[PDB]
């Protein structure tokens, strides 16, 4: 061995909500666990989550997990896996109450119970009257959650490797994942973290776009790592554009604003969601609201100003008290990034890349899947995935607000609970050879040796521009085909890209170059997938195939990295505790 | 401990505030400062006790305050302990010199 | 409009000591970028420039910097708040912490003090609730101003008491955190927490310098929380 | 072994931090000052001749300046000490605004006592 080998039962790559929940569970269950993160854990994108956690606690009114299941299934436009969704909605309450017992500082109803607000796609009695099931700490729920989980990891004395950058999965000769290589950002040392279970919890990839609500660190590292290891990724075309990022800045203002009574206006003062979604109005599914805002703009009823084209998000009628109490975070974001006081003036907002529904396909246990020559599901031994990086799929073609924080916790916890069984089921994994480990370093060595190649800044801009223009809210076949050709060229340029900083002590340039490879793989898988799905479903909308096609496309799309070609996986329609919700026409 | 120090600083500050008012009050209303009136003022049992009380209070108050200063800026142990020794001795000498001075009036 | 910067540089494999390097940036006249925007653009031109950042919206706590003498977050400090005719914008690392590289400091000591105060709920499990612990709005309001801390260390690295004894004085951020657990109605270990804070150093190094509260990017007030801990300490031990 | 940014000339200090460092400075000075005052007291009380001798000492301009300095530092210790105790007892808010305001007022009250010390000494 050249490289130092640090061995654990489990190595968790990512310390957002999902990886911190999993680490905690894995550790409590008796196993050693190294928790890796390329930033200090509390700076993960989870800290920015605002509106809260969607869960049928039944505090604000009587609720029912089956109602939440219905809203989720319908919200996913019928490609969410029903058994998984069932598991999530049913387990949610217990999983969330346990965060409260960890000290999470939830807001409170007068009687002492956790506060829940209305949110998009929430109904009573299977598509009836508007519900309020999003549990919140003002509009800083993600902050509250991440800090609480970090605190619990301290309490538990979790072994945390902070500011370590995971480079690539290590595979053995049998095809099993047996850990990853990682770069210590402070010192530049490279190490092999050897494990029986490598848990990807690396989060989303909004930074493949020109405008995103996501942190700079959301670079799809887990997608790139998967793809380069030959592990497929699923539903990559399904990118949620949040209806309301601040126009000109990309910074999120929560759906909580509309949950609390706020609403969208156009240049004429029309509350147009009443036309586009007569029942759910401004609390319709996100795919619908986003498209609606864009149609208002394309048709010339958008507003303008220094922010560029936008709709108005009117909140002032809520009053100072409610705003400061329930939505203080957006008051601050709006004043800083829009120069608009929401107490007096509407926030200028536009749909903005927000969340990756796609990812590495997994079971409820967190075990990652691939497919064989026959198209049959096969567990990838040694590999697991939780959180935004995973595609369980609980969110299908369109995620409900609040369902992501719930997913982190439920599925992070599940991977931990089931880890012993999963490790026993996969059996003993053969050791990585020296050359297996070295294969994981090829990508880093290319960077360390390339001095005279192309500027990676130009490459990153070309990539983001291509995704914004061709793979946004509305898609056209010709433009998608041309975008894909454009990405192929860009990806070729990336193979000859230079690293201009060769140093070893806290070299962030090397990190950002490594991230760029992952932006490229993620964009590339997205583009291929998006060209493939010849229908419109949830967040995927195409003018050449405007209809939802349940005969041909009631399924997941699967990107196969060895052949760079596409295939399909079944959608689960077999919940255990209640009947499957059949596909029907989906209007809000 | 920290609470003990904190309280003592404030207790002695109150005593010292009263002493200063007493002393300033004398100086602002004495008029002509002759030897006679000066020795008259320090002859008084009230002045003697109050003055010695003040000196004890200084010993407490200034010790805690100087100890805080030294524990911020003087890291090497031997130099710090030596400086503390000088300071404690100076404060004790203050009180003792005070007794010698008032006993003599 | 031409913007001028003087930025702290240090790489242990190259520099004997830290130095300040001049930088220039062409900006759009009718547009006001954040400091972080400018830094990101400087790194396009000098890829060797290292600094931390992530959320770019004042939430994560990554990009605490000393800007024209004063601590803050690069991502929410407008260039217009820093820029002065004929002066350079001076960007330096948070004071008092070891510098790893350029604008990146080792936050170790800051995190160690946070851990010293046991920042997690401690509840003895007696009288367990049926579901969530019940916490009335009035009890929940007490956490407001305390839970929002983003661990940016802007406060502590501006505190002289923390400069002189970073290993003994907990510092403003850590004491704000201790207080957040001290007054959480769900935490049952108040007495035992206070008993760990009675020494001369943990709390009582705070002399109301009030640098902490002037810099906090979240408008929090460590001085006030510290005042409250001191009362609780008196109430228990005097 | 790693460099640290602790160049005090590169850091902005608010008026509260100035108030505070001056309080510490006033403390060190006052500690030394007690000995000087005691030395002076002892001589002034030892005999009639000692009194005249102390009067003559106080007569020198250089000594007047030192004495004014001592009384100013003492005044500062007291006034800012009281401000501190007003926070400790909850008579003053611990917002930043209240802190700046109370510091400013302490400076003013100190200067007023400094002039009064001047009049006493001249
Ligand atoms: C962007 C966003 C999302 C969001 C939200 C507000 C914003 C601005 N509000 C939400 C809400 O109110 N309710 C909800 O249900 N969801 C909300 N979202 C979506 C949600 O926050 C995110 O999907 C979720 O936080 C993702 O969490 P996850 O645990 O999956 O991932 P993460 O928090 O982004 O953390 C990723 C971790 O991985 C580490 N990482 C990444 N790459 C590497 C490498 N290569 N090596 C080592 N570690 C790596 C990161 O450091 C991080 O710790
Ligand atoms: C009489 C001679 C005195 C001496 C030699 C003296 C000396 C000191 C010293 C060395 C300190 C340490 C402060 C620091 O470094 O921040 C201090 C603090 C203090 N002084 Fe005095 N002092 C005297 C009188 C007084 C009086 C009359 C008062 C009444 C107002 C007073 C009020 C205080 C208070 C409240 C503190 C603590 C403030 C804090 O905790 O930051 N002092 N003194
Ligand atoms: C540590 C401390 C002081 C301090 O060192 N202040 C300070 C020193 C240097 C530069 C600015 C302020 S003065 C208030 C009492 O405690
Ligand atoms: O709108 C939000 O608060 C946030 O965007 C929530 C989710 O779930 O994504
Ligand atoms: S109290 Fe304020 S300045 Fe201090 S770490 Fe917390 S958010 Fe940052
Ligand atoms: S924390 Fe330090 S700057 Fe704060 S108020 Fe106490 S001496
Ligand atoms: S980058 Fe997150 S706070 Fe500045
Ligand atoms: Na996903």
């Amino acid at each position: 061995m050249k490289l130092p080998v640090r061995e654990f039962d489990a190595v968790v790559i990512g310390a957002g909500g999902a990886g911190m929940r999993a680490a905690l569970q894995i550790s409590q269950s008796g196993q050693t666990c190294a928790l890796l993160s390329k930033v200090f854990p509390t700076r993960s994108h989870t800290v920015s989550a605002q509106g809260g956690i969607t869960v049928a606690l039944g505090n604000t009114h009587e609720d029912n997990w089956e109602w939440h299941m219905y809203d989720t299934v319908k919200g996913s436009d019928y490609i969410g896996d029903q058994d998984a969704i069932e598991y999530m909605c049913k387990t949610g309450p217990e999983a969330i109450l346990e965060l409260e017992h960890m000290g999470l500082p939830f807001s409170r109803l007068d009687d002492g119970r956790i506060y829940q607000r209305p949110f998009g796609g929430q109904s009573k009695n299977f598509g009836g009257e508007q519900a309020a099931r999003t549990a919140a700490a003002a509009d800083r729920t993600g902050h509250a959650l991440l800090h609480t989980l970090y605190q619990q990891n301290l309490k538990n004395h979790t072994t945390i490797f902070s500011e370590w950058y995971a480079l690539d999965l290590v595979k053995n000769q049998d095809g099993a994942v047996v850990g990853c290589t990682a770069l210590c950002i402070e010192t530049g040392e490279v190490v092999y973290f050897k494990a029986r279970a490598t848990v990807l919890a690396t989060g989303g990839a909004g930074r493949i776009y020109q405008s995103t609500t996501n942190a700079h660190i959301n670079t799809g590292d887990g997608v790139g790592m998967a793809i380069r290891a030959g592990v497929p990724v699923q539903d990559m075309e399904m990118w949620q554009f949040h209806p309301t990022g601040i126009a000109g800045a990309g910074v999120l203002v929560t759906e909580g604003c509309r949950g609390e009574g706020g609403y969208l206006l156009n240049k004429h003062g029309e509350r147009f969601m009443e036309r586009y979604a007569p029942n759910a109005k401004d609390l319709a599914g996100r795919d619908v609201v986003a498209r609606s805002i864009m149609i208002e703009i394309r048709e010339g009823r958008g507003c303008d100003g220094p922010w560029g084209p936008h709709a108005k998000l009117k909140l002032d009628h809520l009053g100072k008290e409610v705003l400061e109490s329930r939505l203080p975070g957006i008051l601050e974001l709006s004043r800083t990034f829009a120069h608009v006081d929401p107490v007096k003036e509407p926030i200028p907002v536009i749909p903005t890349c927000h969340y990756m529904m796609g990812g590495i396909p997994t079971k409820v246990t967190g075990q990652a899947l691939t497919v064989n020559e026959k198209g049959e599901d096969v567990v990838v031994p040694g590999l697991f995935a939780v959180g935004e990086i995973a595609c369980v799929s609980v969110h299908g073609a369109n995620r409900l607000g609040g369902n992501s924080l719930l997913d982190l916790v439920v599925f992070g916890r599940a991977a931990g609970l089931h880890l012993q069984e999963s490790i026993a089921e996969q059996g003993a994994l053969r050791d990585a050879s020296e050359s297996d480990v070295e294969a994981s370093l090829d990508r880093l060595n290319r960077w360390n040796n390339n001095r005279n190649g192309e500027d990676p800044v130009a490459i990153r801009k070309a990539l983001q521009e291509c995704m914004q223009h061709n793979f946004s809210v509305f898609r056209e076949g010709d433009a998608m085909a041309k975008g894909l050709e454009q990405l192929k060229v860009i990806r070729e340029r990336l193979k000859n890209a230079r690293l201009d900083d060769t140093s070893s002590e806290f070299n962030t340039q090397r990190v950002e170059c490594l991230e760029l490879d992952n932006l490229m793989e993620t964009a590339y898988a997205t583009a291929v997938s998006a060209n493939f799905r010849t229908e419109s479903r949830g967040a995927h909308s195409r003018f050449d195939f405007p209809d939802r096609d349940d005969e041909n496309w009631l399924c997941h799309s699967l990107y196969l990295p060895e052949s760079e070609s596409m295939t399909r996986r079944s959608v689960n329609m077999e919940p255990k505790l209640r009947p499957a919700f059949p596909p029907k026409i989906r209007t809000y | 401990n920290g609470v003990h120090d904190f309280i003592l600083v404030r207790a002695t500050a109150i005593v010292l505030t009263l002493y200063i008012i007493y002393m300033v009050g004398f100086f602002a209303t004495s008029g002509e400062l002759t030897y006679e009136v000066w020795i008259g003022f320090f002859a008084s049992a009230f002045t003697k006790v109050f003055t010695l009380l003040a000196l004890f209070s200084i010993l407490i108050h200034a010790w805690i305050g100087m100890w805080q200063v030294l524990t911020d800026y003087v890291k090497p142990l031997a130099l710090r302990l030596m400086l503390q020794l000088v300071i404690v001795v100076a404060l004790v000498v203050y009180v003792i010199y005070g007794f010698v001075v008032v006993w003599g009036v | 409009m031409r913007l001028e910067f003087s930025i702290y540089r240090y790489n242990p494999d190259v520099d004997d000591a830290p130095r300040m390097q001049d930088y220039t940036l062409e900006a759009d006249e009718g547009r006001d970028m954040m400091l972080l925007d400018a830094l990101i653009q400087l790194k396009e031109k000098d890829p060797s420039l290292s600094f931390r950042r992530s959320c770019r919206e004042g939430v994560c706590g990554s990009d605490g910097l000393n800007m024209n003498g004063k601590n803050g977050l690069a991502c929410i400090t407008p260039i217009s708040a820093l820029n002065q005719p004929g002066k350079k914008i001076v960007i330096r690392p948070l004071p008092g912490l070891p510098v790893i590289r350029d604008l990146v400091v080792d936050m170790g000591q800051f995190y160690a003090q946070y851990e010293k105060i046991k920042p997690y709920l401690l509840n003895n499990g007696q009288n367990p609730p049926a579901r969530e612990h019940l916490q009335m709005p009035e009890q929940r309001e007490k956490l407001d101003g305390l839970y929002e801390c983003i661990l940016c260390a802007c406060c502590s690295t501006s505190c002289p008491s923390f400069w002189w004894n970073p290993d003994k004085f907990i510092g403003p951020a850590g004491l704000l955190a201790a207080y957040r657990f001290l007054i959480d109605s769900r935490d049952t270990e108040t007495d035992s927490r206070l008993d760990g804070l009675s020494d001369a150093f943990s709390v009582f190094r705070c002399h109301s310098i009030m640098n902490c509260v002037s810099v906090c990017p979240k408008g929090l007030n460590p001085t006030r929380a510290i005042g409250h801990i001191k009362s609780m300490l008196l109430q228990r031990n005097a | 072994q790693r460099p640290v940014n602790l160049d005090l000339q590169t850091i902005r200090f608010p008026i509260t931090a100035i108030a505070s460092i001056l309080h510490r400075v006033s403390g060190v000075i006052t500690f030394v000052a007690v000995g000087i005052l005691l030395w002076l007291l002892g001589t002034s009380l030892s005999s009639p001749e000692g009194f005249e001798q102390a009067s003559a000492i106080m007569g020198s301009f250089f000594v007047k300046f030192i004495m004014w300095g001592i009384l100013t530092a003492l005044a500062y210790m007291v006034v800012v000490g009281i401000r501190h105790m007003m926070m400790d007892f909850g008579y003053l808010e611990e917002t930043f605004e209240a802190g700046k305001r109370s510091a400013k007022i302490s400076f003013v009250i100190t200067v007023v006592l400094s002039l009064l010390a001047g009049v006493l000494v001249w």
